[PDB]
């Protein structure tokens, strides 16, 4: 009624339900859909599920979704200083992650459903945009160890390669992932 | 008591769509009529604008002023404590802008204004901006309607 | 003005004017120091950085009372001759002031 | 606190008032930060420029003691009379005091105008043009204090 | 009932009558009288008697009347931000409204109603007093875009000479209201 | 309970003629007779004062003693807002004139005061404020009871 | 019901009684015990029994009780200005005051029910622990004056022995007391 979860109606529906998807209009007036804040939402099928996954989508898929969720986890706690000074004046380390959360926001988590390809994703496709993202993450971070600037990071033409793979057809993401794990492998080859 | 979860504005949010509400500060401080935009809302508006309905830059036009009051009456509580010497350049615009809107469009007495007189308002009330800073409005309505001043309201009370 | 070195720039200090003496130890630094600051007349201090590395760190006893004396700590005598690390100073700086230690 | 109807709409009212103050602090101390992160490179010009000039100040004053030797240093250092007119004032920023130094530095008020030790006179100008950064880089130092402070103060 | 005044009795009586003068209890306390709630209360034939005003008291009485109102809005609206950080730190164009307010509260809004002579009030007196009131608004605003400071102005003699006017009889009243005219504008002038 | 909206105390005070309301954190503080003088009211007053019943100073000096202890109170609570060392003269003075006001008049114990050494108590109060913001009482009676010490009658 | 001190059960037994020993959650979270809370709690035969205490305990009893009822008093005034600006801040004077009443408060408000000695006080005991505290508080104030730091104070090995009082059997007090007198005196007097 007033926006309060503290309802008897949502309490007594809490009680009972295996799964709860909490919307949040913050990120409906930012323009970002679907509007579900992961902090609050969760599941109790995540779990019992795995056997499935790892028997017909891939064997390492749990390990990666608990990593993407662990990168969306890290960045949460960065925001009591980005709220207190700008992101400009962040160590580079956790400007990567600053970077690779925002990238993750707005182009995995972020979905078009009046769109002709992106309103529908299989396990699979979303499984490779994950290994994509990861792989970027860590050939950054491994740059970083190295010894890089964060803007020549941010120069590499892979952002646009990670951020189209929302667009491609479930026919050609097979050759789209390979060529774009190679391309990325070799231009991370290609930096000091 | 200006209380909306009494029973009788709580029920008669479930069934409307949308409402307009009046202000207790505009009314004390002279403006009549005296409608708060931040707290109304409309939710059939998309549906009754637009190309062959209105005009074309309807929706956006909405918005933009929208968020540009929405800034500027935060500016103005700040500037209480900062003062007016340490806000930014744009800031003093958004101040400016927000006592022009409700000096004008607001704020309208007995007239009957047309749509189109009401466009005419707005607009020139959203070029006290820089452009550039127009982000919800695409660029070609502004390279269309941007650039007019408000003398033509301001010597027309 | 009173500042407290090494004498050989304490001697160039009184060649321009202003009041110098000498330093050598840290229990010697910290005595002059006290004694500079519990004398009044003065306006600004300068000390060290080889022997004392916080001049207000040592006075907070007596800092809290009255405002008009203003400490500062300045280079050495060969640290000037090959410099030190500003951005260090300034960063720890940063640290102590806004507590976060964030800053490039 | 006794159980009514009007103090119920009361504690609401109070409960509103609280969010919006704390919005408009966040927004005072947002002000105050980008304030800060300007006076502090300004510092850092400062400091830097205070460190060449006492790297030539010190330079000057070595060649002087080595050449010109240290019984005439010693009684040019003695001729030249102390200096007092320093000039101090309070002015407040952002609602706060704080000192600053306007040290006359006058001219004609010390000794020897005798060139003569030439390396002694270079030296007793490089001294005193020391003594002229010294206070410059002392005036943004506490003004970038006393903005720490409040930032403090508003968090 | 308690001064509750969501009481049935009290809610009835607020849809059919005219005016509404809501009394106060904090003020009351303080010893503040009439102690009318002035953000509480409301009256809908303002706007019907103003043709009256024009006739009978001045032709610039309405006028008048809404710079009161708005003045007042304005230190309402200024008490939040008083009430969380304290009167020491606002600008000098606030002061300059918070003192005015109180002048207003303290002068213009209080009478006794045992006093010989405060007991009544014409209408022509009270215009005299806010014409007053608003010509040392007008010309203390002027002098402090001129430099000078707020804790300097309200120290001057003449709030005493405004402060006072209530008890005033209505057969002195004449001459002590341009007494004190001339006074407000050779004071400001006066002034560096 | 401590609440003045209970239905017998408001159907009480809407019969009556007044009431003297004790306060529970003036007890707490030692002080007897623990009587709170904010909520506290006597209807009938203004017929037994004034001139040729008690003094022709009476009914002023009680409105003005009302309206310096509430500026008091008020100023307490800004103090436990922001620091008692943001404070001005002023308030400083009203703060003073409040602890002294508990500590002297309203606390007296078992001795039995006339008329004329409570109004020579409220005088001695009132006396350490200015004299030109006592706006509620006539310059007559200003110029005639001003300027006593308090320690001359507690000292 | 719930810790609600309004209802009706309660407010009828507080117009009967002469004593009213008021329990507190918070004091019992954190196990001190008897979780008395000393503010609201109060006793109406505390004046009446005066003379018996005169002749059967000590002469000066009530002084001495007196007197820590105000240190308690003077404390919990104190604590809420800590809790907002910080302890470091303080004067020296205040903090002594901080210190003392939390040494008033875990030495001799708290008594354990299941130890074999501090389960029964007796009243010279008492008097004697409060003799020992104000003893303490006396010198410690008196040596503030001649520039000693909070930290050289609290530092003194004779803070241990105050806390341990309790725990002395009722045999060996009168001996205990006396040292720990003399032990205080000296301590004071070869303090710097």
């Amino acid at each position: 009624p007033g926006g309060d979860m503290s309802e008897p109606v949502t309490q007594s529906t809490l009680r009972i339900v295996g799964a709860f998807w909490r919307l949040d209009a913050s990120l409906a007036f930012r323009r970002h859909f679907p509007a579900i804040n992961w902090n609050g939402s969760y599941s109790l099928f995540t779990s019992a599920l795995d056997p499935w996954y790892r028997e017909n989508v891939a064997e390492d898929y749990p390990e990666l979704r608990d990593a993407i969720s662990e990168l969306l986890q890290r960045e949460a706690g960065l925001q009591e200083i980005v709220q207190l000074v700008g992101p400009d004046a962040l160590q580079d380390a956790e400007r990567l992650v600053i970077e690779v959360g925002r990238i993750i926001r707005e182009d995995f988590l972020q979905q078009n459903a009046y769109h002709e390809v992106d309103a529908y994703c299989s396990m699979k496709k979303a499984y490779g945009i994950m290994k994509m993202i990861l792989a970027f993450y860590k050939e950054a971070e491994a740059a970083i160890k190295r010894g890089v600037s964060i803007d020549e990071i941010l120069q590499l033409p892979v952002l646009e390669r990670i951020g189209r793979a929302r667009y491609v057809s479930e026919e050609e993401f097979p050759a789209y992932f390979e060529e774009a794990m190679k391309e990325i492998q070799g231009a991370f080859k290609a930096l000091a | 008591d200006d209380d909306r979860t009494h029973p009788i504005p709580d029920l008669t949010g479930y069934i409307t769509e949308g409402q307009i509400q009046l202000s207790r500060e505009l009314h004390r401080k002279g403006i009549y009529p005296p409608i708060d935009p931040l707290p109304s809302l409309s939710r059939l508006m998309n549906n009754g604008v637009g190309k062959g309905k209105t005009r074309e830059d309807h929706k956006q036009v909405s918005d933009q002023l929208y968020s540009a009051y929405a800034n500027g009456v935060d500016i103005r509580k700040l500037v209480a404590i900062i003062g007016e010497d340490a806000l930014t350049e744009n800031d003093r615009r958004y101040l400016q802008f927000a006592d022009a809107f409700e000096r004008f469009f607001i704020n309208q007495g007995q007239q009957n204004r047309s749509i189109e007189e009401s466009l005419q308002i707005a607009w020139a009330l959203l070029s006290m901006l820089p452009q550039g800073e127009l982000k919800r409005i695409s660029k070609d309505h502004i390279g269309k309607y941007y650039g007019q001043k408000l003398e033509e309201i301001w010597g027309a009370p | 003005m009173a500042v407290i070195a090494d004498p050989e720039t304490a001697q160039g200090f009184r060649l321009a004017g202003l009041e110098g003496y000498g330093a050598s130890s840290a229990e010697e630094a910290q005595s002059l120091l006290e004694t500079l600051v519990e004398r009044g007349g003065y306006a600004l201090v300068a000390v060290d950085e080889a022997l004392l590395p916080d001049p207000e760190r040592a006075v907070e006893r007596l800092m809290r009372g009255r405002d008009l004396p203003v400490l500062l700590p300045i280079a050495g005598l060969k640290e000037a001759f090959q410099g030190h690390d500003v951005e260090g100073y300034m960063r720890e700086l940063v640290r102590k002031t806004i507590g976060f230690d964030i800053k490039l | 606190v006794s159980p009514t109807r009007m103090n119920l709409l009361q504690r609401r009212g109070q409960l509103r008032l609280a969010q919006k103050g704390v919005d408009l602090l966040k927004k005072k101390r947002d002000a105050l930060v980008a304030e800060f992160f300007g006076l502090v490179r300004e510092a850092m010009e400062a400091r830097k420029a205070l460190d060449q000039a006492a790297k030539e100040a010190y330079a000057a004053l070595l060649l002087a003691q080595a050449f010109d030797g240290p019984e005439v240093v010693a009684g040019a250092a003695l001729g030249v009379p102390p200096l007092e007119g320093v000039e101090a004032e309070v002015e407040n920023v952002w609602g706060s005091k704080v000192p600053r130094l306007k040290a006359t530095f006058p001219d004609g008020a010390l000794l020897s105008p005798v060139g003569t030790p030439a390396y002694t006179l270079e030296a007793s100008r490089a001294f005193r043009r020391y003594a002229e950064a010294l206070i410059r880089v002392a005036n943004t130092e506490t003004r970038l204090k006393k903005i720490g402070e409040e930032i403090k103060k508003t968090t």
